[PDB]
This record gives structure tokens, sequence and C-alpha cells, in this order.
């Protein structure tokens, strides 16, 4: 039992890694994907909520 | 002579059974140490194999 809750401790090291990477690469799909979909175009949603 | 003779089977009968016992010593701790230190082994088997294992 205690072999495989230090596994898991390793493991869940390993899966907040997973889980921040996986946010942070799908964040910058965002950021590289800014400049060709329109890089100071989004005033407009500003606007309206203002 | 009842008096020597009581006192003859007493003192052949208090010493040995210490003596006796002392035998029980060694078998005894040698049982219950080594069975603790496979405890202690078995604990140990899986606690860095499982570990490499899992990495």
């Amino acid at each position: 039992a205690q072999a495989e809750q230090e596994r898991i401790r390793m493991l869940s090291e390993a899966k907040s890694q997973i889980a921040d990477l996986v946010t942070l690469t799908a964040s910058r799909v965002l950021g590289a994907e800014l400049q060709a979909r329109g890089h100071d175009a989004l005033i407009a949603e500003s606007l309206a909520a203002l | 002579e009842q008096l020597a003779n009581a006192r003859r089977d007493y003192e052949a009968e208090i010493a040995r059974a210490r003596q006796e016992a002392a035998k029980i010593v060694a078998q005894a701790q040698e049982r219950a140490k080594q069975q603790e230190a496979e405890i202690i082994a078995q604990a140990r088997r899986e606690a860095e194999r499982l570990k490499e294992e899992a990495r």
C-alpha cells in the first residue's frame, strides 16, 4: 500500500505537470494563432462590455 | 539423614531449571529476530522495487 502511495506521489507531480503543460499549450495555441487571426481585434468585445 | 536427603534433591532440582531454560533463549531469540528481519525485508523488497518500476 505504501509503495502504491509513493508511486502516486511521483505521479501526482507528473499529473500536475501534465495538466499545467496541456493547459499552457492550449493557451499558447491562442497566443500563436492570435497573430494570424488578428493581432489587435480584441477591442470589439471590450467596447460592447464597457 | 532425612534432612540431608531432602536437601540433596532440592539442590539438584533448583539450579538446572534456569540453565535449561537458557537453552530456550538462543533458539527463541534467533527465531523472533529472524522473523522480524524477514518482516523488514518484505517491507523493503517492495518499497524500492515498486518505486523503480513506477518511475
